This record gives C-alpha cells, sequence and structure tokens, in this order.
C-alpha cells in the first residue's frame, strides 16, 4: 500500500494484454455479428 | 358496415422487390381498435327508399338490383 | 493566467499510448496537459470529428506514466456512449484498470463490491442516468480527475445534474462538448463555474448583465458590438480551447444552405387565422407549429360511409 | 403524414424516430449508407445526436426547425461527416410569415451570438 510507484508501472503489462484481448473479442464478436445471412436457393 | 378494403403493402417492404404492382402506405397510425362519433345528415326519403331497395354486402338479396 | 500560461507555453510525449496522435491533437493535448501542470481546470470545446475523446485518453495516459497519477479516473458519458468510451479506452491505453460501472441495483451493488481497494480500478465510467441518482457513492471519493463527456446535458444550472455533479470531490475537472452555446450566454456560465467556482462565484446576475447587452448586439437594442465581446473572449481565453473542423480537416466538401418559404394552404391558413384569432402564448405557438407542419395532426378528413 | 407524401410521389424511405430500438437504428444506419435505392431516410431533429453516421446520402431537408440552434447543427452533422465525398446542399422549408418565420429568425439571432461569443479565434496560438 501506497509504494507501488513502480510496481504499479511493472503490473500494468499483464492489465494492458487482457484489456487488449478482451477488446480483440469484442471488435470479432462486432465483426462476425455484422454478417449478412441470406441464401436463396431456388429450391 | 362490413367492408372491408385494401389501402395497399405495408411501406416498410418497398426495399423488398425492385418493382411490383402493389401500392405502399405508411403503417397506420393510432391503436389498432378505435372508434369516433360522425354526425350525419339526411333525409327521410333516404331512409324510405333504404327500405324499400335494401342492399349490404355479400348478400346475393342483391339480384334485385 | 492568460499570460502566464502563454509564458508557460512559449513540448510534451505520448508515452505508453497503442496508436499516435495527429499534429493538431499532439497540440490540444499540450495545452491541456500544461493547463493540468498549472494547476487549472479547461474545456476542450474541439468540434465534433476532431477526436477529443482519443486526446483526453492520451491525457489520462501521460498524467499516469510522466505525473504517476494513476488514482482513480471518473468519466461520466451518455449511456449511449459508454460503450463507445469503454472501446476507445481499451484500443489506446488499455493499462488502465477501466470500471465501466452500470447495470440495476444488483450489477451495481455487486460492480462496487470491493472498489474502496486501492488500484482495483484506474478509469471509471458512467453515464448521468445513473451518476445522477447515485451521487451518495460517488461523492464520497477522492478523485483527481473528472471527465464530463457531451457537457451539454449540463448546459443549465436548472437541470438536475449540474448540482448533482457540481459537489463533487475532484482535483481537476475536463468538460467535453462541440456547442457550449446557441441556447443562450448562460450555458457557458452554467459550464464555467462547474469548472471554476471561486473564478466566477457570483451568482449568475453577474453573468446574466455581461449576456442581457451581449445579447442586445444582435437585436436592436444598443449595439455596443465591440469591446465588450473582447472582454468576453479574454475572460473565456484561458478556459476553453476551440478549434473548428473547416481548417483543421479542410478537406471536407463545402456544405450549403439553402431556405426557401412557401405560401400556406387555405386548408392550413383557415385554421391558422383561427388559432391567431383566439390557452397561453406557450400553447398558440405550439398549435402553430402544429398547423404549419400539416393540418391532418388535428384531424385527418373523414372517411365517408352511408348510414 | 410525410410518408403518406412520399408514398404518393413513390419515393423509397427508411424512417428512425426515438420509439426505435437503438439496435433497429443501427440496422436502419448499415442499411441506408449501403444500400442505394433508398432515396429517403426521415428521421427526427433531436433523435440520437452521437453514433450517427449517415454519409450514404448529400442532402438535407429540415421540415420543422427548431427555435434554438445546436441540434439542426448535429442534425447537418449527420451527413456532413468528415469522408463525404459530395458537397452537402442543406434545404430549409418555412410556411410564409408564420410562426416558422419566428423560429428562424430566433435561430439566425442565436446562432450570430454564439458565433461573435465562441467563434473569437480561440485557439491554441493566442
Ligand atoms: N488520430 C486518430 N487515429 C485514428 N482514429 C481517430 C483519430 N482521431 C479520431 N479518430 C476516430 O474518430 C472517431 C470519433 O471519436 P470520438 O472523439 O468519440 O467522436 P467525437 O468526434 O464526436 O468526439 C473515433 O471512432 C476514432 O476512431
Amino acid at each position: 500500500p501506497l509504494t507501488q510507484e513502480e510496481l504499479l508501472r511493472e503490473a500494468k503489462i499483464t492489465e494492458e494484454l487482457n484489456l487488449r484481448s478482451l477488446e480483440t473479442y469484442e471488435r470479432l464478436e462486432a465483426d462476425k455479428k455484422k454478417q449478412v445471412h441470406k441464401k436463396r436457393k431456388c429450391p | 358496415s362490413g367492408a372491408v378494403k385494401r389501402q395497399g403493402r405495408c411501406d416498410t417492404y418497398a426495399t423488398e422487390f425492385d418493382l411490383e404492382a402493389e401500392e405502399y402506405v405508411p403503417l397506420p397510425k393510432g391503436d389498432v381498435h378505435k372508434k369516433k362519433e360522425i354526425i350525419q345528415d339526411v333525409t327521410l326519403h333516404d331512409l324510405d327508399v333504404a327500405n324499400a331497395r335494401p342492399q349490404g354486402g355479400q348478400d346475393i338479396l342483391s339480384m334485385m338490383g | 493566467y492568460s499570460d502566464l500560461l502563454s509564458q508557460s507555453l512559449n513540448t510534451p510525449i505520448p508515452l505508453l499510448l497503442r496508436g499516435q496522435l495527429r499534429e493538431y491533437q499532439h497540440i490540444g493535448l499540450d495545452w491541456l496537459v500544461t493547463m493540468y501542470e498549472k494547476k487549472l481546470n479547461g474545456i476542450l470545446a474541439d468540434e465534433m470529428g476532431l477526436g477529443k475523446t482519443i486526446q483526453t485518453i492520451s491525457l489520462l495516459a501521460h498524467l499516469a506514466c510522466e505525473k504517476g497519477n494513476w488514482g482513480p479516473h471518473l468519466i461520466i458519458v451518455p449511456t449511449s456512449v459508454m460503450l463507445n468510451w469503454e472501446m476507445e479506452l481499451k484500443r489506446w491505453c488499455p493499462s488502465f484498470k477501466i470500471l465501466t460501472y452500470y447495470g440495476a441495483q444488483k450489477e451495481r451493488k455487486l460492480k462496487r463490491q470491493g472498489w474502496t481497494k486501492p488500484n482495483a480500478f484506474h478509469v471509471c465510467i458512467t453515464s448521468y442516468k445513473l451518476v445522477l441518482q447515485d451521487h451518495q457513492a460517488f461523492r464520497r471519493k477522492n478523485w483527481r480527475y473528472l471527465i464530463l463527456d457531451e457537457a451539454q446535458n449540463i448546459k443549465n444550472f436548472k437541470s438536475q445534474r449540474w448540482q448533482s455533479l457540481l459537489n463533487f470531490n475532484s482535483q481537476r475537472r475536463l468538460l467535453l462538448t462541440g456547442t457550449p452555446l446557441q441556447n443562450s450566454l448562460m450555458e457557458l456560465w452554467s459550464l464555467m463555474h462547474f469548472l471554476m467556482p471561486h473564478v466566477f462565484q457570483s451568482h449568475r446576475e453577474f453573468k446574466e448583465w455581461f449576456s442581457n447587452p451581449l445579447t442586445g448586439m444582435i437585436e436592436g437594442s444598443q449595439e455596443y458590438n465591440e469591446g465588450l465581446v473582447k472582454r468576453l473572449h479574454k475572460v473565456l481565453r484561458p478556459f476553453l480551447l476551440r478549434r473548428v473542423k473547416v481548417d483543421v480537416e479542410k478537406q471536407m466538401p463545402k456544405k450549403y444552405e439553402h431556405v426557401i418559404r412557401c405560401r400556406l394552404s387555405k386548408r392550413q391558413r383557415c385554421l391558422y387565422d383561427d388559432f391567431m384569432a383566439q390557452m397561453s402564448v406557450i400553447n398558440i405557438l405550439m398549435q402553430l407549429r402544429k398547423v404549419c407542419n400539416h393540418p391532418n395532426l388535428f384531424d385527418p378528413r373523414p372517411v365517408t360511409s352511408p348510414f | 403524414v410525410l410518408e403518406q407524401f412520399l408514398t404518393y410521389h413513390g419515393h423509397l424511405y427508411l424512417r428512425l424516430d426515438g420509439s426505435t430500438r437503438v439496435e433497429q437504428r443501427q440496422a436502419l444506419m448499415e442499411r441506408f449508407n449501403a444500400d442505394k435505392r433508398i432515396f429517403c431516410f426521415i428521421l427526427s431533429t433531436r433523435s440520437g445526436g452521437v453514433g450517427v453516421n449517415l454519409t450514404g446520402a448529400d442532402t438535407v431537408v429540415f421540415y420543422d426547425s427548431d427555435w434554438n440552434p445546436t441540434m439542426d447543427a448535429q442534425a447537418q452533422d449527420r451527413c456532413h461527416r468528415i469522408g463525404q465525398t459530395r458537397d452537402v446542399h442543406i434545404y430549409r422549408l418555412i410556411s410564409e410569415r408564420t410562426v416558422e418565420e419566428n423560429i428562424l429568425k430566433k435561430a439566425n439571432q442565436k446562432r450570430m451570438l454564439g458565433d461573435m461569443a465562441i467563434e473569437g479565434g480561440n485557439f491554441t496560438t493566442a
């Protein structure tokens, strides 16, 4: 407590990677959601 | 009266087909079930001729005409 | 303040950021971080599209990296944009622990479980529809930087948000809005007093004695149209940064505003004359607006059918 | 009634109101800015002000302008976005010598008030 001047600036890497992964998953979800799903097969 | 008219297909489906013979009218507003008072002014001869020469919907009595 | 800031601004480094700022965004970041370093609150009045959100994100990143200002940061943005600000913070600076405080009573209760712990979160994102009634939990907090997106919701001091957010304990305050005016000059006072109370400590009357003369400059009443406007500019100079997109991104096409006016149809003429020769001025204006749009708004033509 | 009028003339459109769900709003935006067939995009003036991106259109017709400004601007900015490929023509309809004339005048006055107030060179230079 009150002693993370540098420990915080070092541990920030893990949170950065975590949020990166989370936001990449968000973008992937949005991309897959943007699809059209149209199929006119002319029976 | 029982008369049902055809104002046309819904307006949102205008983009469905390229060109069609159907007419497009905006989604009717207001509640599906609505009433209203009409202050009509007619004559007695109208009722006389309506009861002497009846009319109606989907009745074969129209053959009288 | 203006002179000593010009002296201070006679350039920082965008450290700890994924993307890169544009030449003008870097200058805005420099201006507002120098403002911070000088212990002054300001308004980033950059027009829409210029990307003040990324500028504020880079400012927070710089504060956390260089000044070690990792403490809790509160960002109040409209509910429809909370997701946008969260995505922006994650794409540009994922290092910050982001606390997206939203949901129902139980969800928010759960999300506040253990938030008093140090370093549990670095940037808190919420909305006015939420902080307005949960101020009891946020008021008693040591916020370092208070950020409000789309500050136009705080346009007036009679709206329960200006009051709810006024006494929020915070070290620094930042307002993001593209239109601080065009409703009245009192909105500028509502925004500034929230920003610098001791500077505008005088109640709304003081800036009303600034607007009323200024408003007459547009109307028939006394039309100085000079001197007082330059004094107002001097007063607003050290607080707000304003830039127009026509020159920052001038590559945009030109836009033309055309105004055409038509006559009123008899069906419109009769109704307008009837309402004019009639309630209250507000009700009359509303009925006239309703008439000018279309007369069917009152009663469409009656469908006729036999009796 | 605007749709009732546009139908009589045969003009494709995709209305947008506050009652529409944000999902439906985004879907209509994406379908309009992509499909070239739709000619009109009827919407309210003071609807969702942020997130709107209707670069697919190239002209604006303000039917019922508001007394106060900054919202017609937010409305104009829905088509006058960054990346626009063609010039935007904004048409404003006013029914003569009515309350509408007054609203237009007041809007202009407010715009002048705001222009003379904030557009006085508040850049990082000075
Ligand atoms: N320097 C930049 N690099 C990449 N994208 C940018 C940059 N500046 C702005 N943008 C884009 O501009 C958009 C507008 O973001 P935001 O600032 O939230 O909107 P507003 O302009 O209304 O403030 C964002 O989606 C962002 O991707």
